[PDB]
RNA sequence: CAUGUGGUUUAAUUCGAAGCAACGCGAAGAACCUUACCAGGCCUUGACAUGCUAGGGAACCCGGGUGAAAGCCUGGGGUGCCC
RNA sequence: AACCCCCGCCGUUAGUUGCCAGCGGUUCGGCCGGGCACUCUAACGGGACUGCCCGCGAAAGCGGGAGGAAGGAGGGGACGACGUCUGGUCAGCAUGGCCCUUACGGCCUGGGCGACACACGUGCUACAAUGCCCACUACAAAGCGAUGCCACCCGGCAACGGGGAGCUAAUCGCAAAAAGGUGGGCCCAGUUCGGAUUGGGGUCUGCAACCCGACCCCAUGAAGCCGGAAUCGCUAGUAAUCGCGGAUCA
């Protein structure tokens, strides 16, 4: 019934907040849906190096945002109890649904 | 084919041939080719005494068209040599009259190139 | 460039005779990198053949481009305070490459309207002996033994 | 072309409306080139701003869908 | 007018069309970003010290 | 019942499926010679089978996606080859001989900066 | 061609639409 | 025809860049903003910082007149504290 | 050079994108229950080392052959030594020194940066039939979106304008790519080629479009029939050609 948010600029520790909340979770009571890989939203940022003018020779980076997906089965109490609670994200971001 | 003032065409199909008149183009041409209702794809080569004369009645009779059309264009520029606007001025030193770079281009309102010139650098 | 000969470059075959030599061909015609315009041009011209001769477009082609093939040319060369036209043989590959490429632009100065008729008929003229393309071909042979004063300089 | 209004300064009504209270003479400076001439606004000289001075523009009918601005040149000889 | 100016960009007068942008760190008028609120430069400097948060030197 | 083998080119992706029959070849729902008409070319995709004898033997089910349309008919080339030579590990005295069986890992390159079109440099003045 | 604007391409290139290029 | 520059022009047509390695370059957005330039009206511990002295005022909120605006003149709601 | 990122081949992990791949019901829309085998998505791996064979060589290594998705730096990136040009930037900022402190500071309203007898650079659209015009019909990628992108209606020739559903966005939207394919028209003409210029009429942002905005409609249809001396780019998914997106931003 319930859906799960994992957003953050690192894929180490957006990975392992996932992970997580289903070995965590499973053992709460009715089963979940592993983490599942949303397409990473990318934004370029593109400029010229020097302060004055060499309009050509430049340099651009980007900043990425890969998300990830959960879907647990079913709302038991031992489930709800854990998760609700156990709000431990460092520089990741969680959204829930239902 | 004789429609407007001593303006003819032929051998072309008549969508086509009513414009070389001046004040009708490709819009108010086929406009008026449902109005009087003729095949545009038949040629000015064949085509009834009347179809002609239905064809210059709705034309002639409506808007214009060469000569006063010319004229109307032309008192509308006299008149802009009124208290003299932006606009009426450009008009009477010939150059543009809707904001446009003439340190360049241009040469369609002044006529051809007058390379009257002198830069130097120091001879020694 | 300067240290390795250069890579001569594979054609995959014709889909409709299998002949590699059709689609060199194709693509001197071909514009803006437009295949399906230029291969459609040249199947249309095979079909000007059938009509006004019963002879199988493929080996009029064929000879076509072989009357066109010139044996000799003149390649400037200096010598000091002079610059020669010397007169020498041509590589097979060029021999090709020229014949195919002066075909297509004989073909394009003709006054026949559509384009495939141009090459129909300019490719009938060639192989009967006698286009825009073997007149250039002839020309080029004249500028050789006219300078055989120099051909002792084969470089 | 303002397709809903006539974008007409205000500061210059006022001073043509009680003119208009029996049509007094008219040394009348101003800097709303931006604005139109009204319908019968006409005798009304306006003195109008360019950048530099009040150039003084007279009035008449012929003359009315355009600006003040369009009568003041901001420019010398071209 | 570079001290006056930085000062009246924050303040917005009548008719909101004046209100431009600046950059934070440089009084910088042109080439400022909505996301960063930045400049070019006050940026390219930034992004190879780590004080911007994932903006990472690309490569396609 | 089926015979399966996956082809790409150039971003674009085709799906091959096989079944012994008589002819017939329908993809994304229509007929071969309806989706690939007029493009007097396609019709190449399908040479692999003419290097094993039997092109009367199958009715290919085919779904292919994204792309465009040359492309296409180089990745369908790529997944009927790779069907068959499951099919037959003794069908590879074919596949391997002519070029059917890689996949065209030739690429649109980057755009730079500094420039127009990747290569293209722009234009020249010194005056 | 690309600069007529009352047609096809003299639309397309431009960016717009209008009566010589319908809306969608 | 679009854009950058030389030049002349102008009340001003703001400054920079100068073979390659300046010229669709600073400029990845000039109608007022921008904006560094000119003409015209105004303002001085100042549009911004740090600290001291002095009666008022010690937060704040709404209009009037004049003017092109800026500015300058000017009418009303009135303060939860250490105690 | 090597370690780092993007494209290539295969695996392991995960199933609101994918799938009659297989039976299932379908108002025929993977719509539906069902299902991760395909496709994709994004995260951790395997794979290539001149390791195998033949020849040349003292060796390093060169040429040639097999297996292989791929070899001899496999294709693109990021990365640029001691130094050179008294190179560029005091106008992004920082900073020594110099100079002004009812002004060389500060605020506004109007102008200017957009001037035009001329001269050069970078570009766009072309002079046409391997073309132009009209109707119908296909196949992308990477990105972007809450006083934002707008489905779908209704009106207007249209620009646009009244309504109003979905959306924090692989679940809705920008959105049609275009060249192409098909069939209808032009018939070698300064033309149904070419779209400059000026007249007339409108819309939208904005306090305000005279100097100075972008679009839409009618009418005007200029020069150009391939360019003197000269002069630029590119060695493969490159040149050529076609359209799409984004930063800035009313």
């Amino acid at each position: 019934k319930i859906r799960i948010k994992l957003r953050g600029f690192d894929h180490k520790t957006l990975d392992a907040s996932a992970q997580k909340i289903v070995e965590a979770a499973r053992r709460s009571g009715a089963q979940v849906s592993g983490p599942i890989p949303l397409p990473t939203r990318v934004r370029r940022f593109t400029v010229i190096r020097g302060p004055f003018k060499h309009k050509d020779s430049r340099e651009h980076f980007e900043l990425r945002t890969h998300n990830r997906l959960v879907d647990i089965i079913n709302p038991n109490r031992k489930t709800i109890e854990q998760l609700m609670t156990l709000d431990l994200p460092t520089g990741v971001e969680i959204e829930i649904k239902t | 084919a004789r429609i407007a003032g001593v303006e003819i065409p032929r051998n072309k199909r008549v969508d086509v041939a009513l414009t070389y008149i001046y004040g009708i183009g490709k819009a108010r041409a086929k406009e008026a080719l449902e109005k009087t209702g003729i095949n545009p794809a038949t040629r000015v080569k064949d085509l009834t005494e009347a179809e002609v004369v239905r064809l210059r009645e709705y034309v002639e009779n409506t808007w214009k068209l060469e000569g006063e059309l010319r004229a109307e264009v032309a008192a509308n520029i006299k008149r802009l040599m009124d208290i003299g606007c932006y606009r009426g001025l450009r008009h009477r030193r010939g150059l543009p009259v809707r904001g446009q770079r003439t340190r360049t281009n241009a040469r369609t309102r002044k006529g051809p190139r007058k390379t009257v010139a002198g830069k130097k650098k120091a001879p020694r | 460039a300067r240290r390795r000969r250069a890579e001569v470059r594979q054609l995959q075959p014709d889909l409709v005779y299998g002949d590699v030599l059709v689609t060199a061909f194709i693509n001197k015609i071909m514009r803006d990198g437009k295949k399906n315009l230029a291969a459609r041009i040249f199947y249309d011209a095979c079909k000007i053949i059938q009509e006004k001769t019963g002879q199988e477009p493929l080996k009029v082609f064929k000879q076509a481009v072989e009357n066109v093939k010139p044996r000799m040319e003149v390649r400037s060369r200096r010598v000091g305070g002079a610059n020669y036209q010397v007169p020498m043989e041509v590589s097979p590959r060029r021999q090709q490459s020229l014949a195919l490429r002066w075909l297509v632009q004989a073909a394009n100065q003709r006054p026949e309207r559509r384009a495939a008729v141009r090459i129909a008929h300019e490719l009938m003229d060639a192989a009967e002996g006698k286009g825009g393309a073997v007149k250039k071909k002839e020309d080029v042979e004249r500028m050789a033994e006219a300078n055989r004063a120099y051909a002792h300089y084969r470089w | 072309s303002l397709k809903k209004g006539v974008f007409v300064d205000d500061h210059l009504l006022e001073k043509v409306l009680e003119l208009n209270a029996k049509g007094e003479k008219r040394l009348i400076k101003t800097w709303s080139r931006r604005s139109t001439i009204v319908p019968e606004m006409v005798g009304h000289t306006i003195a109008v701003y360019n950048g530099k001075q009040h150039v003084p523009v007279y009035i008449t009918e012929n003359m009315v869908g355009h600006k003040l601005g369009e009568f003041a040149p901001t420019r010398t000889y071209r | 007018a570079r001290k006056a100016l930085i000062e009246k960009a924050k303040r917005t007068p009548k008719f909101k069309v004046r209100a431009y942008t600046r950059c934070v760190r440089c009084g910088r008028a042109r080439s400022v970003y909505r996301f960063f609120g930045l400049c070019r430069i006050c940026l390219r400097e930034l992004a190879h010290k780590g004080q911007l948060p994932g903006v990472r030197k690309a490569s396609w | 019942e089926q015979y399966y083998g996956t082809g790409r080119r150039k971003e674009a992706v085709a799906r091959v499926f096989l079944r012994p029959g008589n002819g017939k070849v329908t993809v994304n729902g229509q007929d071969f010679n309806e989706y690939f008409q007029g493009l007097v070319r396609a019709v190449a995709a399908l040479e692999p089978l003419r290097a094993v004898d039997a092109l009367g033997r199958f009715d290919a089910y085919i779904t292919v996606r994204g792309g465009g349309k040359s492309g296409q008919i180089d990745a369908i080339k790529l997944g009927i080859a790779r069907a068959l030579v499951q099919y037959n590990p003794d069908y590879r005295a074919k596949l391997k001989p002519l070029g059917f069986l890689t996949r065209d890992a030739r690429v649109v390159e980057r755009k730079k900066y500094g420039k127009h079109k990747a290569r293209r440099a722009p234009q020249y003045s010194k005056r | 061609g690309k600069g007529d604007r009352r047609t096809r391409r003299g639309k397309i290139w431009r960016g717009t639409y209008g009566k010589y290029r319908p809306r969608k």
